[PDB]
């Protein structure tokens, strides 16, 4: 006779797999353990698939594997999980100076300029060379985040501590603390900022603010969260009162994250997200509009058709939830929430008409809020 | 992985096996229809309620069939095994791959028979199907 | 041997050895029903099912026929025979050339007769027959 | 605050905490119909008369949903939940702004469930709840 | 722990050892009965009056099941063994999950048999069960 | 082998050799019932119980039949001889063969008799039949 | 006298959870193999691949009938969680290069065990 | 329409492609010195071959 | 005898496998791992030309 | 070996059918029992001729 298998294959295998759920953005995690079979200087930067073809980092180092394994455990799963190299490096020759980590940097943007969330952790921790990055990621169209895993944030009187010394001034990096030896960026950043589709209706995650991680625990304390999260109990948010982080606390049994990832005082994660995923768009759709069409000339008519583009984005996003609708909140009458203005290039002289580089177009928002808090009053007569 | 436009030409449907392309024109090509009522309210004389569910998990299947169509053979042939008396199951499922809405079963009888009516143009042919169980898909891409 | 489109010039039926020609104008001039449903599924207060099959082959055909149709005087001599006493089988069978889709009886017996209306034009007159057996044709050609 | 003109744009219901998006076509999306009648008079042979009024607090809603609506996502899932043996209320609310006309109830149930007709076009999805109490809002702005 | 809809997913009954699973359908599967009034009062030809209260704690139950469930078989299997001349008892026990309204009984013995009607679709099979005791359990959860 | 639908196309009944063929419309055609019930139960005035088995295993069995069919021959035939003074056993015995429900005898005897109603229409014939021991078979397919 | 710790294989590996999953295997095959035979081709589409994804989804439905799969209740709370779930992938993107080959990529099956007794515990507290 | 050409979808993307192109040469500048040969310049066309399916493969993963 | 009787004009009668047919009236071979040798095909990942001898042998796997 | 099994096989109250009788250690483990590469080979001669079995019983020998 013959077996079945030679038209069909069917296994049986024990393992959890998640579904695929496109995102936005990929992250990177960059520290200074390297493989060196793929990672040595020549591919600073590494894609994969799945936690399978995780073979070079070793299954056990703190670095990779201990933060993968939670990146990758989300209910719906993230993809094609980036691997870098940066800071091979110790920090520097001399620590105390930074200028080692910032040149180590701006190497590995060259090989590939793909990733959008950079993690680093098990190394990197509260290093006072660190600092660098935040200086870096800013004039920079990524996010970056630290968590750092124990310091004095308990106390909001100290100011030597990373959300302390900055606090308010820095738009674009948040600190995800907990306690020891949980790795906890991976488990919301790219796990749940990536798998976020915004081109549906409805799908805008304002929040950030209620929503579990994959596999966590909590922390503890009542009014030692305050120090920490910087938040005022009912009247908002004091950037005074307390540093300006997360900690994923728990109030029933129900464990989730909490002050929805700011980075200053009222800087939320998800308006960061959107524009991102805007200015993004808006950049691919502009260079898909020089590859098919042959030339732009320059003139209104050539003018209106590169504000073709951002006159559709904005009608994309306001679909979505991520802009007002039309109406002015002071009094509730009638305010367009987008204008497009273009500028006239019939007066613009030929000496400045020879450089092919066309003037700028303006775009206005009206950022579309949520809900973080709420207020019963139940008075009762008898 | 956007949610696409609506079109018959992503709905698959599958009868034993085989599938069905011959379909007469309509909105309604092949319609399913629950057997039974999900639950029923009985609310007394003094005003309170009490809710009753069902343990009915069954459904019929309405396919709707041009006189020309190799479906057509199938089913009348099927329809002549069950009159001899043999007895058998023959599976169907269909679902729509836009949205993964749809069902599927694992035992059929054939139920009804259409009406073979001539004319002067072509009619339709309709078949009557039924289940004692009947699994829906959830559709997970809304 | 390509499967041809649909017309009325290639359906052929027999009552009793003659042809039938004087055929109203419509959709539906020659129809055929079965007697009753092919099963019933019973599902219990449980949630088990069981279905039944019955063993019921017969079928009835309407015929529908122009006041002026050597069909109608063959019928109404048949159904003034059968008034008389005498009763008798006369077989009835069609089919179409298209698709050899249609079916076949042995023994027939006029159960309803024509409404006589004369008014200012031509009325329809239907007959409406009935069979104890009705063996259908396989579509072999689709 | 003059009472501005009726818009679908104001009115807002909400099904176990998500709110309702996917309705189809048609001047009736949301329908609430009470249980029974409010009363019955009855007359006798004399003509004196009397009145009963029931205790009966009941109410049912049909909504229709397009075949891709998250609603139906999630009713479609509830639905097998109810199947599988978990029973539980899922409180459904829905009012108009420009005139707080509407109502509320504590625990609802799903009565009916919608027919999968795939066809050439989209076509609806109605479901049917049922609640033992219904408390309707009284509108203060008229 | 609300008290949930009624439903008959939530109803166990166990005839010693094994479940009851094919069960007709209708509101009424499972009925059991006491065997006497529970008491008779007595008021003579001058107004007083005297209560009598009885000691015949027994029960009689009647199931409905499919001419296809295996209990049935179980059933026909006891009803033989009673007739060879074997004699115990057979406990059979049901409740409610929803209420914990019920009953258990220790030795029930079989009374009656049903009729086998094979027609032309199913017909129920009613079994008949007497005990000597009959203790019902206290719906603690109302 | 697959507990497979129910039909009467696969119900064998055998009198005295030659099959049962003409039986009349409905879900009753041949029906046997048992001659007593199985058992008493006895509670005294104290509350004890004695429950009592009898030894009567005997069955009749009512057979419906067309005016037109070759068992109403047979069996007005068997009438004749019993009225002649010929008395002989004639055993029946009926099964199903989707669950191998139905039972047997050995010796029966006619016991009743049909009206010979004329009318406008046909009319049932119902035979009475009684057995003085009746073995049922355990269905043993469920 | 009858047979006790229930045909183990290791700590907690009963045989008939073995035995089920061999026959839903040689189910499939077999399913599968009836499916080349009857229809002329299968095309390298979405319209092929459903229509092979379709043998098990129907095994599925036909074991858990039996009482091999968990009744889609999620153990941990008792509420609503699928027992089974099929996932198909999407042929739009590959490419013609393995497109030639004539080997279709993988379904996916998600299970859920249903579990059984081996002891009981009773309590029996009296209180006079 | 019979099967043997594919559905104007490319595999590698499952983007829009023609399935079949038909080119024709112009014959306005065919000197005549070849065009008293009485015979015609060469008509091109494109296929898309339509797969099949030979093997199939599936995973069963079982969470118990 | 299978591949003369198709007719090629009508609709969705491609024939692209004749890769699961049965004969009119003939027997089978028999051998496991010595299929691969004749047919030159691979279990599983494909079918390699290398490895075998690209053939038919009319084979059984079940009484099919 | 063989009929003191088989008894006790076909002795379950419902009987199975079909009973397979194998060949497969014929040789004596191997030249060198102490090295079971005989054993494997012998087991992966049994295969080729007919894989229609899903049970292995060794019995009245080969034991431990």
């Amino acid at each position: 006779k013959l077996p079945y298998s030679r038209v069909t294959n069917v296994t049986l295998t024990r393992t959890d797999n998640f579904p695929t759920r496109r995102g936005f953005g990929t992250q990177l995690i960059l520290t200074h353990t390297a493989v060196s079979g793929q990672v040595d200087a020549t591919k600073r930067t590494k894609l994969y698939a799945s936690l399978a073809e995780v073979e070079a980092d070793y299954p056990a180092n703190t670095s990779v594997y201990k933060a993968a394994l939670s990146a990758f455990s989300q209910n719906p799963r993230p993809i094609r999980l980036k691997v870098g190299y940066a800071a091979t490096p110790t920090g520097g020759d001399d620590a105390a100076k930074k200028a080692d980590f910032i040149t180590s940097l701006g190497a590995i943007l060259n090989y590939d300029q793909a990733f959008y969330q950079i993690t680093l952790d098990a190394a990197l921790r509260d290093q006072p060379y660190l600092d660098g990055l935040v200086e870096w990621v800013e004039a920079q169209p990524k996010i970056a985040m630290i968590d750092s895993n124990a310091a004095g944030h308990e106390d909001p009187a100290n100011t030597t501590v990373i959300a302390a010394r900055h606090k308010g001034t820095v738009e674009r990096t948040a600190v995800f603390y907990h306690t020891d030896s949980t790795e906890y960026l991976a488990a919301s950043m790219a796990a749940y900022m990536s798998t976020r589709v915004f081109d549906d209706a409805n799908s805008a995650y304002t929040l950030k603010f209620k929503k579990a991680p994959g596999v966590r625990a909590i922390d503890k304390g009542s009014a030692v969260v305050t120090a920490i999260t910087g938040f005022v109990e009912q009247t908002g948010q004091s950037e005074s009162a307390g540093h300006c982080a997360n900690t994923l606390i728990d109030i029933g049994d129900q464990e989730f994250l909490v002050e929805g990832s700011t980075l200053t005082q009222n800087v939320f994660l998800d308006e960061i997200h959107a524009t991102d995923w805007i200015i993004a768009r808006t950049e691919e759709e502009m260079l898909s509009l020089f590859l098919n069409n042959d030339r732009v000339p320059f003139t209104d008519q050539g003018m209106q058709q590169l504000a073709s583009v951002p006159r559709a984005i904005m009608q994309l996003a306001a679909r979505a939830g991520i802009v007002a609708l039309d109406l002015n909140p002071l009094t509730g009458a009638y305010e367009p929430a987008y204008t497009i203005t273009v500028p006239s290039v019939f007066d613009i002289p030929e000496s400045q008409r020879k450089a092919r580089i066309a003037p700028a177009i303006q775009v206005r928002f009206r950022y579309a809020g949520a809900v973080h808090y709420s207020v019963i009053n139940y008075t009762m007569t008898f | 992985m956007a949610m696409k436009a609506y079109s018959m030409l992503n709905v698959t449907a599958t009868l034993d096996g085989r599938r069905v392309i011959g379909l007469m024109d309509g909105d309604d090509a092949i319609t399913t229809s629950p057997g039974v009522d999900v639950g029923t309210m009985l609310v007394g004389a003094d005003g309170s309620w009490l809710f009753s569910q069902t343990a009915d998990k069954s459904a019929t299947v309405v396919i709707k069939l041009k006189p020309n169509s190799p479906t057509h053979r199938q089913l009348t042939e099927k329809w002549m095994a069950q009159r001899a008396g043999r007895l058998v199951g023959f599976p169907f499922d269909f679902i729509d791959s836009a949205s993964n809405e749809g069902g599927t079963g694992a035992e059929f009888f054939i139920q009804k028979a259409p009406d073979d009516s001539k004319g002067n143009n072509a009619v339709v042919r309709e078949w009557t199907i039924v289940t004692g169980e009947w699994t829906p898909t959830i559709p997970t891409l809304l």
